[PDB]
């Protein structure tokens, strides 16, 4: 009602993998090691957004 | 029965070796090509054309060995 409110909503993203036709052009292991910086960055930006 | 025997033996050796090697190489060709054509199903026509060129090259070496075998078989000009 008349007070504007805050819902910490949860919609799940697409949980398909990459394709069976898709190939790991460089490495499985190094791409894991790379995405770790990406995922750490994603959670960190989201955390700073959460605090702000 | 000496030089004609030698040419016949040479023909058998040539035919066996020439048909062993490059056809197996053509099998390696066909494996890597058709795997990629099945995964990426886009370029199957250009894949089939290039595969025709590859089978042509490999079977051409095989036919060259077979032709030397038949030339020693049919018209032994050194024997």
């Amino acid at each position: 009602e008349g007070k504007l409110t805050v819902e910490r909503d949860m919609i799940k993203t697409e949980t398909p993998a990459f394709s069976p036709i898709l190939e790991f052009e460089q490495d499985p292991a190094q791409i894991l090691d790379a995405l770790l910086p990406l995922y750490l960055n994603s959670q960190i930006l989201r955390a700073l957004q959460e605090s702000l | 029965p000496l030089i004609a025997a030698a040419s016949v033996i040479a023909a058998g050796l040539a035919v066996g070796l020439a048909s062993i090697g490059p056809g197996v190489g053509q099998g390696t060709a066909a494996g890597q090509a058709v795997e990629g054509i099945a995964r990426q199903p886009e370029a199957e026509g250009k894949i089939r054309g290039t595969l025709l060129l590859s089978l042509a090259f490999m079977e051409a070496l095989t036919i060259y060995g077979l032709v030397v075998a038949l030339a020693l078989l049919f018209a032994n000009p050194f024997v």
